[PDB]
């Protein structure tokens, strides 16, 4: 589907060049992803740990599919920046079923909804996008060595693209530079990683691999030390693309380089792809029995990138000044905290870094919207900063700094409490849903003996909840440097709008200001939504917590 | 477990069917039987079970 | 062990290169070629043709990843001006 | 960095590629 | 590659100056109270 | 017994061979041609630093070992102790070495008596379900094992405290207990 | 007291409510307050979803627990031959 | 001790040395691709180091320390 | 927010609250001052705990009649 839905969409976007069709082929591309969904929760009705595919080369699993579900869902979410446009005019007059079912109303809305804007005029934009998570979803469901390096290919080169789509801007080509060669740096150790798996197992299938594995662990000339020291290299590849420390140092300056909209996606469902994909590598080269293998395991890079990753993501951005690398660091903390999960391989351990990888893939999501509708809403508002004026593409990342937030609860209250609720539950702070995350993870680890680590992420948390403050102290203690446009709201200049039945006959002339722009209900919405999940965790937490019991209890069962 | 029970068994009908050795292909005539009787045991455990339904009618 | 030569070659003139982003992209296009000649010279000793349609798919990958590269890098000199590295 | 990865991945390639590298085989 | 602004130290500076933090040998400040008279 | 002084230069060369590397990353990102011999010109010092603070910690968590002829967490607490007293005497500032030996000192009895993960866990070889099910069931134990651990008395007094106790400060001070009658009858 | 219905129904509402707020739009403005029963039944129906899910999870883990206890009780059983 | 070495060795210390740590380690945030390229190489290469040796990994948690405390030694 | 009454402020006394209250940035290590935090913050406590744990089920009043001792270790 997710194939058929890339031709269609290419053979469309190949007999026009009409910039005015992007908005609707990205509302297309959500209707694509919707049969996606339909078509893996069809497939949902078998207990397995795997069943090979297509001559061996794919697998599926519950796993495999809720995951690709949960991709589907995400990329919706993010697929509505680039489906409805910013701003809205609402009026009451304009409010019943009857009126927006059978109603229309006309007014120029081409500044008010920025009809032209960058966002809404890239017509490759989420054919591209399709791509990446055509290599996500293939890259969780991959069995073979060759598969695992063509996915991961399919979903980096995209991110490239998405990372460079804005042509006209210097800070995008450069983000976009930046990644696609450290990234081809990271796709020659995981190439270097596999060549050494098939050179020294004659076997490109993952499954060979394991029971190779399985074997070699008993308790004299083919002792199989190339498993765990090419899969070291293999990891390390991966330790770029998710950020984890000390392979870090991009992720700050992309994220911050490229567009905010962009950034979304970029920043979230590579983490997810890759992190499943590592899961059942995990779990299957895992000796049980203590051994010279064991003492060697590839998973303790896991575990020094998790420690580093814990300290580094929390002291550097204690003195981030700038809202996206700030961001990024709260990541590299968060990935250490899945990593340590991923580095202790127990059912507890399992439900947990299952539990927080889609937590926090839909708390950094809420983070994303809630900075893009801020941004959207200082449109009415005018600032008089030095800074704010000095800043470089204001149109593809309108809130860069922080202090830009300053007095946001006196601007809009609800947003700034949406924006706390968040950040407290980065933090790690009860009853919300981080809390309950970091919580998991925390009695995994002092179950099986990872003291050490612990100590390190609960002391690693106080050092970053400084600098979440430091945000929330920025929203609620001061004065807003931003003020009403004295023009929009003037009480001399109103736009007209005019309200028309089912058959082009006007009903009602109304007269408007620039008190009657809102935000579209779309975004409002899903802040809404996932701030409540933030919120209300506790009394709706049986039925998520008890699909990561299963899927744990299907891996390690038989 | 530390048992891994293969996601693909249908590796086990792979290699090429031109320029055979005779007596290169290992008779995997066990492995059939072992795959035959997981079969033949789920499908029995299963109508063993829609049968146990019809008893509670 | 040319397999290691060539790698460490590529390596290094990613890594060491201060000169321009095309001999950046370049050294890439070193490294995988190695890792494709460890890859076709294991493949002949194993009697396996797997390992050259692996090779042959790395072929395929790499000049996708320079196709995008060079894209990306005549982006990037529209606005810049130069895609020389700048030391100092 | 020339001879720490040269001589870690030294091991990492296998007999098959290492030969050739006064009792020689045939 | 990235502008000064974006990636420098010296704008971490202004935004979190040295002198933020007082510094005063005991020739100065022997009571440790800041200089006070 | 391990000779620590043979140990010590093993434990250098392994950490400061590390700062070899770091000091090869500071030449080559400098912006100024100074050569290759600029290695131990200006490199020297950091290296030198990685090769002290190593083998300081070597010499002394084994010549801790061999004091007492124990191995246990506390031993790599001395040695991390020292190796971080090592760190401020670069700067030459006693709050520093204070500062630092309190620091890597407290890692490393940390990591020593939980264990860290770094090269994995101990292994538990046994039943889980048991072991889980035996600590949480066992909700009685007997008397001897709770005064082995609290003692006896501080309002833990069972049944023969007072027996014992008139015999115990009999040993001690050499006075006979015997409360007094009180009472005109009886 | 958690009813799976009652509060996805009145979590439909507080979303409706949070999203005027953030929209910075009245509240019970008379026209629109369709969007309660609105967003509240739609609340429903995702709890009338879950409450389904919800038996399903339970029997897995029910044949699950009943599975570990099977496995665990005949290993014992063989151990005393 | 109160408004003194109590908050020294505690938040104030703490704030001001952890403030420092941080803008050294946002110096090497250069945003120069080779550089970069370069410090993934050395973590490459550190990897390598602490498996295979099968080095004790007390030399790994001293080798941070080293590193996080020279990192707060200026220059 | 509100006003308050009118004060004769003095700014010998306001400046001296302002070093009472940014006192606390300007202390340093020095021979005098570790001792003094080491007296207070380490030895003292340590004095009393060493005495607490050598008195410590010493001693019990509760209903020792003529001819026992108060002491019971
Ligand atoms: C239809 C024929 C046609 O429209 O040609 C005129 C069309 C231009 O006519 P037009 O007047 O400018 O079109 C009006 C608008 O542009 C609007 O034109 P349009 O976008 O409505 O129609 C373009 C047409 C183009 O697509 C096709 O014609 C399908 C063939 O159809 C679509 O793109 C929409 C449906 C796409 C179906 C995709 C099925 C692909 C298989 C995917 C996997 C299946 C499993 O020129 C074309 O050649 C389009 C056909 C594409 C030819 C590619 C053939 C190679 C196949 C490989
Ligand atoms: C977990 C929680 C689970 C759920 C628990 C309950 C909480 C949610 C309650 C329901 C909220 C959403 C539904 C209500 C809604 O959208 O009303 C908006 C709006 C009320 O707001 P308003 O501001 O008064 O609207 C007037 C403005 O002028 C409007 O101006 P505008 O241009 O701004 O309007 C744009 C409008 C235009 O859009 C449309 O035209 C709607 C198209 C609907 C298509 C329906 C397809 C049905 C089949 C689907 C496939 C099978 C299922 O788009 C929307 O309003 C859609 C917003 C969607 C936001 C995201 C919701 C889904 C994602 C949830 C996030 C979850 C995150 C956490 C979990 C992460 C993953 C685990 O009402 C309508 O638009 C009326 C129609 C409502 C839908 C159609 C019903 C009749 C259908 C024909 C008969
Ligand atoms: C917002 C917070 C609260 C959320 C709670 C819900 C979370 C749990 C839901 C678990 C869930 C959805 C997966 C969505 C994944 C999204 C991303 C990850 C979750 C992010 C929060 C997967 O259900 C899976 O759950 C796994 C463990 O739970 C099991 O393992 C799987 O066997 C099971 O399919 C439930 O799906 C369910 O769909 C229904 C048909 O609608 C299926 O019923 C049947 O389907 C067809 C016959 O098959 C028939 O046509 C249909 O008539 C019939 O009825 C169920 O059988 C089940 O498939
Ligand atoms: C302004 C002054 C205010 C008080 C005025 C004078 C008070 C006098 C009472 C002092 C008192 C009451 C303590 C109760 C305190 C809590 C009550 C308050 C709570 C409210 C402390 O008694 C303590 O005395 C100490 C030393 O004696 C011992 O403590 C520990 O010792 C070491 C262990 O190894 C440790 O090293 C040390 O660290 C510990 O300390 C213990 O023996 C005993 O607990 C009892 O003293 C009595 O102790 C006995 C045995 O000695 C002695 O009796 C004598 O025995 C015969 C010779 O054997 C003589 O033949 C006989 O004639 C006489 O009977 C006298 O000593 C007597 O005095
Ligand atoms: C949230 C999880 C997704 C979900 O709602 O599953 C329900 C639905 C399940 O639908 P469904 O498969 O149950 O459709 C009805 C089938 N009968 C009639 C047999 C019961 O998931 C979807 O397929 C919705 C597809 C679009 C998802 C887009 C996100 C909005
Ligand atoms: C307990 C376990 C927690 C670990 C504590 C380790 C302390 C690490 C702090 C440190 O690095 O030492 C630096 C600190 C500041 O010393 P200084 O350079 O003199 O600052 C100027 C203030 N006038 O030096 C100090 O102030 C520490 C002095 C107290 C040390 C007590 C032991
Ligand atoms: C209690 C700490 C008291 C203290 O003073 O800490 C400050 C210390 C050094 O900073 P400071 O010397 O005060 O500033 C220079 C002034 N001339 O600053 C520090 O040393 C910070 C100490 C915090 C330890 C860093 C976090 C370690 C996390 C684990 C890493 C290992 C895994
Ligand atoms: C066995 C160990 C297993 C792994 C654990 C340790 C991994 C972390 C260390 C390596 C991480 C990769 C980054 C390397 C790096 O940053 O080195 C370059 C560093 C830059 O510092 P410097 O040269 O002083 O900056 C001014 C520029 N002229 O040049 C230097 O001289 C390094 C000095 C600071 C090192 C900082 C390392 C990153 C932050 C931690």
């Amino acid at each position: 589907m997710i194939m058929i839905s890339i031709l269609s969409l290419l053979l469309s976007t190949s007999v026009t060049l009409r910039r005015d069709m992007s908005i609707l082929f990205n509302r297309i591309s959500i209707i694509a992803l919707a049969y996606c969904i339909l078509h893996d929760t069809m497939s949902l009705s078998f207990i397995s740990k795997g069943i090979g595919l297509h001559g061996g080369l794919l697998h599926i699993t519950n796993l495999t599919q809720i995951f690709h579900i949960f991709i589907f869902i995400i990329s919706i979410l993010i697929l509505q920046l680039t489906s409805f446009y910013p701003r809205k005019v609402w009026i009451p007059e304009y409010s019943s079923l009857k009126d927006i079912f059978f109603n229309k109303i006309l007014y120029y809305r081409t500044k008010i909804i920025n009809k032209m804007g960058e966002h809404m005029k890239i017509i490759e934009y989420p054919l591209i996008l399709l791509f990446v998570i055509s290599g996500a979803v293939f890259l969780i469901s991959t069995n073979d060595l060759v598969s695992i390096f063509l996915s991961i290919e399919l979903q980096s080169y995209g991110l490239y693209l998405l990372s460079t789509i804005y042509r006209n801007s210097e800070l995008s080509t450069t983000g976009g530079l930046i990644y696609f060669l450290l990234g081809g740096l990271s796709s020659c150790f995981i190439l270097l990683g596999t060549s050494l798996l098939y050179v020294n197992s004659g076997t490109t299938s993952l499954d060979g691999l394991y029971i190779l594995n399985s074997i070699s662990d008993v308790n004299s000339w083919y002792k199989p030390y190339y498993l765990n020291f090419s899969l070291l290299i293999f990891s390390i590849g991966f330790l770029f693309k998710v950020s984890a420390a000390p392979f870090h140092f991009w992720s700050p300056d992309v994220y911050d380089a490229i567009p905010t909209i962009v950034t979304t996606f970029v920043a979230i469902i590579a983490k997810i792809s890759i992190f499943i994909f590592l899961l059942e590598l995990v779990y299957y080269t895992n000796s049980n029995a203590n051994s010279y293998l064991s003492e060697f395991s590839w998973t303790y890079a896991l575990l020094i990138s998790s420690l580093l990753s814990l300290i580094i993501g929390t002291v550097v951005g204690l003195t981030q000044f700038r809202i996206k690398r700030l961001l990024a660091y709260s990541t590299i903390s968060h990935v250490g905290f899945i990593l340590l999960a991923l580095s202790v391989s127990s059912i507890e351990s399992t439900q947990a870094f299952i539990f927080y990888l889609i937590q926090y893939s839909i708390s950094n999501l809420n983070a994303f919207f809630i900075l893009i509708t801020i941004g959207f809403s200082l449109y009415g508002y005018v600032t008089n900063n030095k800074e704010y004026k000095s800043l470089l593409d204001k149109n593809n990342s309108p809130i860069q700094l922080i202090s830009q937030l300053k007095g946001y609860f006196y601007i809009n209250p609800l947003l700034s409490l949406s924006l706390a609720i968040t950040i407290f539950s980065f933090v790690g702070v009860p009853p919300l849903v981080g809390f309950f995350a970091k919580q998991m993870v925390l009695s995994a680890a002092l179950d099986n003996g990872y003291i050490f680590l612990s100590l390190i992420a609960i002391i690693t948390s106080v050092i970053g909840a400084v600098y979440y403050l430091n945000v929330i102290k920025e929203i609620f203690f001061y004065s807003p440097e931003h003020e009403v446009n004295p023009v929009l709201n003037e009480s001399d200049s109103n736009f007209s709008l005019r309200i028309l039945n089912e058959k082009n006959v006007l009903i009602r002339s109304v007269l408007l200001k620039g008190r009657n722009i809102f935000i579209s209900s779309p975004f409002s919405i899903t802040i809404s939504i996932i701030t409540n999940v933030i919120l209300l965790f506790i009394f709706m937490n049986k039925e998520w917590l008890s699909m990561g019991t299963i899927l744990v209890q299907i891996l390690f069962s038989a | 477990s530390r048992h891994i029970e293969l996601k693909y068994p249908e590796v086990f009908s792979h290699g090429s069917p031109f320029n055979v050795p005779a007596g290169f292909y290992p008779n995997l005539d066990h492995v059939i039987e072992h795959y035959r009787k997981q079969h033949l045991e789920e499908e029995e455990r299963k109508a063993k079970k829609l049968a146990a339904a019809a008893a509670a009618a | 062990n040319i397999t290691l030569i060539l790698f460490l070659i590529g390596i290094l003139g990613f890594v060491l290169n201060r000169k321009n982003i095309i001999l950046m992209l370049i050294s890439i296009e070193i490294m995988l070629l190695s890792i494709t000649f460890l890859i076709l010279l294991s493949s002949l000793n194993m009697d396996d043709i797997i390992g050259q349609t692996y090779a042959i798919y790395i072929i395929v990958v790499a000049g996708a990843e320079s196709a995008i590269g060079l894209g990306i890098l005549v982006a990037f000199y529209r606005l810049r001006g130069s895609i020389a590295i700048e030391y100092k | 960095v020339g001879i720490i990865i040269s001589s870690f991945l030294f091991k990492m390639l296998p007999y098959g590629v290492i030969i050739s590298n006064k009792n020689d085989l045939f | 590659f990235l502008p000064e602004a974006m990636v420098g130290r010296s704008k971490i500076d202004e935004k979190y100056p040295d002198s933020d933090y007082p510094t005063l040998t005991d020739k100065e400040d022997p009571d440790m109270n800041g200089g006070y008279i | 017994p391990k000779d620590a002084v043979h140990l010590g230069l093993k434990g250098a060369a392994v950490v400061g061979g590390i700062g070899l590397l770091f000091a090869a990353v500071r030449t080559s990102l400098a912006r100024k041609n100074v050569g290759p011999w600029a290695i131990f010109t200006r490199n020297g010092k950091l290296a030198a630093t990685f090769a002290a603070v190593g083998g300081a910690y070597d010499f002394t968590r084994a010549a801790a070992a061999n004091l007492r002829e124990k191995e246990d967490w506390v031993n790599n607490g001395i040695g991390g102790l020292f190796a971080g007293a090592t760190m401020g005497l670069t700067t030459g500032r006693i709050p520093r070495v204070l500062g630092f030996a309190a620091l890597t000192g407290v890692v490393l009895a940390t990591a020593e008596y939980a264990g860290s993960g770094l090269r994995g866990v101990f292994k538990r070889d046994v039943d889980e379900y048991e072991r889980k099910e035996f600590l949480r069931k066992n909700r009685r134990r007997p008397i001897e094992e709770t005064l082995a651990e609290i003692g006896e008395g501080r309002g833990i007094k069972p049944p023969g405290y007072y027996e014992r106790r008139a015999q115990r400060l009999k040993e001690k001070y050499g006075v006979d207990i015997n409360p007094v009658c009180a009472d005109p009858d009886q | 007291m958690v009813n799976r219905i009652l509060f996805w129904t009145g979590f439909g509402l507080a979303v409706r409510f949070w999203q005027l707020g953030i929209e910075m739009r009245p509240f019970f403005n008379r026209k629109s307050l369709w969007a309660y029963p609105l967003f509240g039944g739609v609340g429903a129906s995702f709890g009338y979803w879950l409450q389904s899910i919800d038996e399903k999870q339970t029997k897995m883990l029910e044949e699950r627990k009943q599975a570990i206890l099977e496995k665990r009780a005949r290993r014992a059983q063989r151990q005393a031959e | 001790l109160d408004k003194g070495s109590i908050e020294l060795f505690g938040p104030y210390g703490l704030e001001r040395g952890l403030v420092k740590l941080s803008k050294n380690i946002s110096s090497l945030s250069t945003s120069h691709v080779t550089t970069y390229a370069l410090y993934i190489l050395v973590g490459f290469i550190l990897y390598l180091i602490y498996n295979n040796l099968l080095l004790d990994y007390s030399y790994l948690l001293l080798i941070i320390i080293l590193l996080l405390l020279l990192m707060m030694i200026g220059e | 927010g509100l006003q308050h009454y009118k004060i004769a402020m003095d700014p010998a006394l306001v400046r001296l609250g302002s070093m009472i209250s940014n006192r606390y940035k300007y202390f340093r290590w020095t021979k005098r001052t570790a001792l003094v935090s080491f007296m207070y913050v380490v030895v003292v406590p340590s004095t009393i705990g060493y005495l607490a744990y050598k008195t410590d089920g010493l001693w019990d009043l509760r209903a020792k009649r003529r001819g026992d001792l108060i002491s019971e270790r």
